[PDB]
């Protein structure tokens, strides 16, 4: 049975305050008791601005209840610093959470704060332990957009080394390895490859990438992620379409693709399509280019076929 | 008007294709085409003029949609105490869905929003998720807020414009607090930074005539940043130092929510005249990664919100409401240089109407797919986009013209002060300049004529929304003018 706030010992000297809706609220929420009786606690609380101990439990209790409570995890941060408390025990909490299968922007972004704030010397451990958080969701928003921040942050205060990067890219391709149509894998890995601002940009480099782009195209022919990587990364470099165009042709009816292409694999690929629509206009033929054009908007991609007319008509 | 917008039922449905490799993307893509497809299947297509026998019928079931709103207005249940902190949402879900489906509230009901909606707001500066004795300002449910203001409000002494208007310098002073020098915003005090705060702080800044230069140093820089290689955009991007970063890099994959708010960002910059400024995006990226998110047939021609993910209703406001402004920003490109429909408009309704409704008898209200429950957020954002979708918006640059001749700049409300001594405007022929274009502008969005698609019949037919605000433009035009002291 629940006992009341009311009746607590260790609550006796505060005199809850309680929600101040006005009298009769439109969107009004039924409210357990427990968590009533919580805020009405901790709006006396942080109207007189305690930072103590029982503080920090009852902003436990509330964002248990609801996790995506901002204010409340905006009040325990500052009972964290202002209390000194260990923010590696509070690291230690929040992986339960995630266990619980509590979470927001609000959890998310503690977390933040709290890696921000010790500072590690080596964040290794945070590394592997976002990797393993997304197994249960490998597409995960929250968590990709995370990973980011923790390399683009330590890597600013130069404590990302060259080991460390390396085993990223290959954990990367382990992932998809799995699944090759993980969007947010192949994001990952265009900041490893291509965007942070310590990636290498030689010739070896640009023949590896563009090497491995094709092999996964070959792989998966009917893969958006696959596609979208390529046209980013040769119009990002400024590479010609047209030399690369053997490798293409085969979808429209370095590595090329299976003589068999893979079972369950029909004909054309309406991005290969695209592919060849846009190096015709490289070779400025524009004719050429309308007509494939035309041919995406009546009858190989018919749910864009107005804006492959937009194309079209570009072109004449 | 309907030769580039073909039905969902007029063309082959057919899963993606495997290549003989699957994984779990595709596991979960395969069964979500049946499940669409098998409810597509048992509906009568929408475009026969004599409904079939036996087969579900597909309109807009508008009085049960009415009727699942209507809790709003006595309450909700316990376990949607994780919404506690969002009340103000809940509350622009409902009242901008109730102007879309053409039903009115009664004065009485409208002065218990605009009451609730005051409890709300924290005498420095913004609103919060719920009473001010109780949550701290936050940019979201600040716009969610002064949105509902402008459904629900009027310009009486109870109307609630006027304390918006009272509220201007704090509402700022809140802004500038939330401003980072690499131009994001955190959402609250410590609290995270993304578009989404981005989008919120401009359309109120637009709308209650609080712009100012040092509000908005860099910001279009951290918006442009936010944009990916496949034209989409990002929540954020990260600034490499060494005020004056190196260079900023975007932090995740582009996403239809933040495609919209950074689309919707960036186009209200456009409206500021400052040197150089607002940094240009990639205009046709953005509207090549919009069209490409619009789902096969077999899906009911939904759109994702992002590569290799699953369609969802909400999805037709974000990624759907987005189209108009690519195709402006490209329209202009296109001509600093020196028309059919640029998604299926037909297909984006028939994926409403069949697939996104609530089956027929029961709750109402819309909802991601088929098997989830109906919520009030994709209630909202399904009937946003399917306005987008039955009426061909457009930002007309002789609207825009008519409305720089009408602007009287001898009216207007108290200068806000700006934080810096130097922050503010250089004089008041730049000034009076600012608030003429971004009013003029915010004022130019049209349906066009004769451009109206009602799939299924007029029954059928919702009101007009306005890209970048998301309000009737009946409910945006006396709201700006307001703050703006226009008539
Ligand atoms: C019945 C609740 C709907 C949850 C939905 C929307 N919601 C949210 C909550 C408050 C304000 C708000 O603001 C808005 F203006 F509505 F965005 C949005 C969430 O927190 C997660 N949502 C889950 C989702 C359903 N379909 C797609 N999603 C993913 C997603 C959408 C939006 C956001 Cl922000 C985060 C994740
Ligand atoms: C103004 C404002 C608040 C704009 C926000 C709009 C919006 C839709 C934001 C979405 C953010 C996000 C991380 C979605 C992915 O969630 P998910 O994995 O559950 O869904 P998904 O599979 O469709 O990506
Ligand atoms: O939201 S709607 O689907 O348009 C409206 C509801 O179906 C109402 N159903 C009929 C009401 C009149 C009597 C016979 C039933
Ligand atoms: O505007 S001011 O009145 O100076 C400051 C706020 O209003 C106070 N609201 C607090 C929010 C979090 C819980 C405790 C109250
Ligand atoms: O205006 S028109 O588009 O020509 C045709 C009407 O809107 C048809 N609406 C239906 C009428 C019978 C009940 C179910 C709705
Ligand atoms: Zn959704």
């Amino acid at each position: 049975t629940y006992i009341p706030m009311s009746q607590r010992r260790s609550w006796a000297d505060v005199k809850p305050i309680m929600q101040d809706d006005g009298p009769n609220p439109v969107v009004p929420i039924m409210y357990s008791e427990e968590y009533k009786d919580a805020m009405d606690y901790f709006r006396a609380i942080a109207a007189k601005e305690e930072k103590s101990e029982r503080a920090l439990e009852l902003t436990e209790i509330i964002v248990r209840m609801n996790p995506a409570h901002y204010t409340v995890w905006q009040y325990r941060f500052s009972l964290l610093t202002s209390l000194n408390k260990s923010l590696e025990d509070e690291l230690r909490l929040m992986n339960e959470f995630a266990v619980q299968n509590l979470k927001s922007y609000q959890v998310w972004h503690h977390r933040l704060l709290l890696l921000d704030r010790i500072s590690p010397q080596d964040p290794v451990s945070e590394i592997e332990y976002i990797h393993g958080s997304l197994l249960p969701d490998p597409k995960n928003y929250h968590t990709w957009a995370y990973l980011h921040w923790l390399y683009s942050h330590f890597s600013t205060l130069g404590r990302i080394s060259e080991a460390q990067w390396g085993s990223e890219l290959d954990w990367c391709n382990e992932m998809l390895r799995v699944d090759g149509r993980n969007n947010s894998a192949w994001g990952w890995r265009w900041y490893l490859r291509v965007s942070r601002p310590g990636a290498e940009t030689s010739s070896r480099s640009l023949q590896d990438e563009l090497i491995y782009i094709l092999k996964s195209i070959h792989l998966i022919p009917h893969n958006v992620s696959a596609w979208n990587y390529l046209r980013g990364f040769l119009k990002h470099f400024s590479l010609p379409l047209v030399p690369i165009l053997p490798a293409i042709l085969p979808y429209t009816a370095f590595p090329m693709p299976s003589d068999p292409l893979p079972e369950d694999t029909p004909l054309p690929v309406p991005l290969a399509l695209e592919y060849l629509a846009d190096s015709f206009i490289e070779q400025n033929r524009v004719d050429d280019a309308a007509k494939v054009f035309e041919k995406l908007s009546s009858e190989y991609d018919q749910m864009r076929a107005g804006y492959w007319e937009f194309r079209r008509r570009e072109c004449a | 008007a309907t030769e580039f917008t073909p039905s969902v039922y007029s063309l082959v449905s057919k899963p993606l294709p495997s290549n003989s490799r699957p994984s779990a993307t595709l596991d979960e893509q395969a069964e979500t085409e049946d499940l669409i497809s098998q409810l597509f299947d048992l509906t009568a297509d929408p475009n026969a003029l004599v409904s079939e026998h036996g087969k579900r019928y597909s309109g807009l079931r508008k009085q049960e949609h009415t009727q699942f709103l209507a809790s709003s207005f006595f309450q909700l249940p316990g376990k949607f105490v994780s919404l506690d902190a969002s009340r103000p949402w809940l509350v622009f879900w409902t009242v901008h869905s109730l102007d879309l489906l053409g039903v009115a509230l009664d004065q009485g009901t409208k002065d218990r929003v605009v009451s609730t909606l005051l409890h709300f707001l924290s005498p420095k500066g913004g609103f919060g998720g719920g009473p001010a004795n109780s949550q701290i300002p936050h940019l979201l449910p600040t716009y969610a807020s002064v949105c509902s203001l402008a459904i629900a409000g009027n310009d009486s002494s109870t109307g609630g414009w006027k304390d918006l208007a009272a509220a201007r310098q704090s509402i700022y002073e809140f802004f500038m607090r939330c401003k980072r020098p690499d131009g994001g915003f955190v959402v609250c005090e410590g609290g995270e930074v993304d578009v989404r705060g981005t989008y919120c702080l401009l359309v109120v800044a637009t709308l209650l005539d609080i712009i100012t230069p040092e509000l908005l140093h860099n910001v279009d820089k951290f918006v442009s940043a936010c944009q990916t290689y496949e034209g989409g955009f990002a929540c954020a991007s990260f600034p490499f130092p060494s005020s004056e970063p190196s260079c900023r890099v975007s932090m995740a994959e582009a996403h239809g929510g933040y495609t919209s708010c950074s689309l919707n960002s960036h186009f209200l910059l456009t409206s500021v005249p400052l040197p150089s400024f607002p940094l240009s995006i990639d205009a046709n990226a953005a509207l090549r990664w919009t069209v490409l998110q619009q789902g096969e047939p077999i899906e009911g021609g939904g759109f994702r919100g992002r590569t290799n993910k699953l369609v969802d209703g909400c999805y037709s406001w974000w990624v759907g409401g987005g189209a108009p402004v690519a195709e402006e920003l490209v329209r202009r490109e296109k001509s600093r240089k020196v028309i059919p429909p640029i998604f299926n408009r037909v297909a984006l309704q028939e994926f409403t109407l069949v697939a996104a409704q609530q089956d027929p008898g029961s709750t109402g209200g819309l909802r991601d797919k088929p098997g989830k429950r109906p919520d009030q957020y994709h209630t909202c954002n399904n009937l946003s986009g399917l306005s987008i979708a039955q009426h061909k918006m457009s930002h007309s640059p002789s609207t825009v013209s008519s409305n720089r001749l009408k602007f009287d700049a001898s009216k207007g409300l108290p200068a806000v002060k700006p934080v810096a001594p130097g922050g503010g405007w250089k004089n008041e022929d730049e000034r009076q300049n600012a608030r003429r274009e971004i009013w003029a502008n915010a004022l130019g969005w049209i349906e066009e004529e004769g451009g109206e698609i009602i799939v299924g019949g007029k029954d059928n037919r919702i009101n007009t929304t306005t890209p970048v605000f998301n309000i009737l433009g009946l409910r945006l035009k006396p709201f700006i003018n307001y703050f703006y002291c226009q008539e």
